[PDB]
């Protein structure tokens, strides 16, 4: 989607505590319970994650029912990476 | 009739432009740099906003309509 | 613990702040970071098209918030960083730039962080 | 990016995209027939 | 009146959640400040599974949507006290034969082949038309009694729906069961109830 990463970071936090959230298919309401991000953005952000795995896919009345997988949690541990020093070799030489 | 339209519009583009942050005045050894084009005094910017030079009108593109300095 | 090891205070410095999501990429964004207290490190290319842009950033690095690092060509530098998208097991990618980086966060202290910064300030 | 607004009037449910609709049940009154069969309203329990 | 609207919204929660849902039924009793919310399924084991994360995902969401108090609630596993009476699994089992196939008519028979086994006295399974992707001509199969409609209120009627999406045609369904009365004894078949005593040399005699 064409939605910045700043609004994505919010969603992630509530998905670690839960991992199922819902949001009625009615656009422009501005806020969900919890997530303070519009109903255009959040619903379609879930869709983007959903298509890339992360989620077991059931439709069912007017919400689109997303249930995170174990793999899902790990995938979301790249947005909020874990406690944020995550390891391997990203610089290119000292100064000197 | 149905829906007819005249051509619709079809569109061009909003127009994506280079920033133009090439400008600066850079000195020789002891490379002090002074900054050409005025900065937004707003703390939130962390400014390098280098206000656009339009005919009797200058604004920072970060901050809305605001900071309209004609001179 | 924590002084790094022999010849590993090189590439293991920026481990921390890639994960923090805080790496300010591109020369234009990098310049505004130095025009602010935010620059804890400054990383540049060498080989460039319009290397004139790099000179502007080096002028800012001469003034307060003083750091420099190098390694050449824009696209290769982004392999280390993140805009190389995998899409095959045997490390073959589109290989897009990232290039020139200015570093926020780190939030630990010690190790490679001190070592790199000290060199530029006092040679 | 958006323009001009003003256009209050009959809201409309999620369940129905139809001008008329119900506050009581959160339905329509064709949707309601399903709910009537289900009972769903308190003190009511089918087969009349 | 307003309280009646509130009650309807609580029922709506069950309808949305237990739409498709490949488990089996949910009766709910509401204790003070907490919802018991009891799943009446064979595979009530998978949906809970204890501790994990799974169980918390189910609860929390419902609470923020609709109920009162920043608190927890409760979730209970249950067996089934006759799978007949009410379920969701009863419909889903038939669907899980209309996958890989086997004759549609044979699959219909197999559902009935159960049900009567757990008592029932009458059962009617009725499966959507369009065999061989022809025009619709819904097919029955029934043994015994069975009253959905006609006789009294308290027949204890299972009813559902489902769909099976083929290349050429939908195959609906509506499993239906008329079973016993709530297991404890309270049997009352078809509303007038006859009964005699045994034999009349009296001074003792009475019965029902």
């Amino acid at each position: 989607m064409i939605i910045p990463k700043k609004n994505r970071n919010e969603i992630c936090k509530y998905l670690f505590q839960e991992g199922v959230l819902y949001a009625k298919k009615d656009y422009n309401l501005a806020k969900h319970p919890q997530i303070d991000v519009p109903n255009l953005q959040v619903i379609k952000l879930m869709q983007s994650f959903k298509s890339k795995e992360y989620v077991r896919e059931t439709f069912s009345w007017q919400y689109y029912y997303w249930y995170l997988t174990n793999d899902g949690i790990e995938h979301l541990r790249n947005y909020l990476n874990l406690p944020s020093e995550i390891v391997p070799a990203t610089l290119k030489k000292s100064a000197r | 009739k149905t829906y007819t339209k005249p051509k619709k519009i079809k569109h061009k583009h909003k127009k994506v432009k280079l920033a133009v942050l090439q400008f600066y005045k850079v000195d020789d050894a002891t490379g002090k740099v002074t900054r050409l084009r005025k900065e937004c005094p707003n703390n939130d910017c962390g400014a390098g906003t280098f206000m656009a030079n339009h005919f009797d009108r200058h604004y920072c593109g970060k901050c809305g309509l605001t900071y309209v300095y004609n001179q | 613990g924590e002084p790094m090891d022999l010849m590993t205070a090189l590439q293991l410095v920026m481990k921390k702040s890639s994960a923090h999501d805080g790496l300010v990429k591109g020369l234009r964004e990098a310049a505004k970071a130095i025009e602010k207290h935010a620059a804890q490190l400054c990383v540049l290319a060498e080989d460039c098209d319009q290397p004139d842009y790099v000179k502007l950033v080096k002028a800012l690095c001469a003034e307060h918030n003083v750091h420099l690092v190098t390694v050449p060509s824009a696209k290769t530098l982004g392999e280390w960083a993140g805009l190389c998208k995998i899409d095959s097991e045997g490390k073959a990618r589109k290989v897009v730039g990232c290039s020139c980086v200015v570093v926020k966060d780190y939030g630990e202290e010690s190790e490679g962080l001190n070592i790199v910064q000290d060199y530029v300030k006092s040679h | 990016s958006h323009p001009k607004n003003y256009g209050a009037g009959s809201r409309v449910c999620r369940v129905c995209g139809n001008s008329h609709g119900l506050i009581r049940k959160y339905g329509l009154m064709c949707c309601r027939q399903c709910f009537r069969s289900d009972a769903k309203d308190i003190g009511f329990i089918k087969y009349r | 009146v307003s309280d009646g609207v509130f009650y309807a919204e609580l029922n709506e929660m069950l309808t949305r959640e237990l739409a498709e849902d490949g488990y089996s039924g949910v009766e709910v009793r509401v204790t003070p400040m907490r919802t018991e919310i009891i799943i009446r399924a064979t595979r009530t084991q998978n949906v809970l599974g204890e501790k994990g994360r799974r169980i918390r995902e189910l609860t929390s969401v419902v609470q923020k949507r609709f109920n009162f108090l920043e608190n927890g609630v409760e979730l209970y596993a249950e067996k089934v006290v006759n799978r007949g009476l009410c379920a969701i699994a009863q419909a889903e089992s038939l669907r899980y034969k209309l996958l890989g196939g086997l004759a549609v008519r044979r699959a219909c028979y197999g559902v009935l082949r159960f049900v009567m086994e757990s008592g029932a006295k009458g059962c009617e399974v009725i499966v959507s038309g369009k065999l061989r992707a022809q025009r619709a001509k819904s097919m029955k199969f029934k043994d015994g009694y069975m009253i959905s409609s006609g006789q009294p209120v308290n027949e204890y009627i299972d009813a559902a729906v489902r769909h099976v999406l083929l290349r050429q045609g939908v195959l609906g369904i509506k499993v239906k069961i008329m079973l016993d009365w709530d297991p404890k004894g309270k049997l009352g078949p078809t509303t007038p109830l006859p009964d005699l005593v045994t034999i009349h040399p009296p001074k003792e005699e009475n019965e029902l």
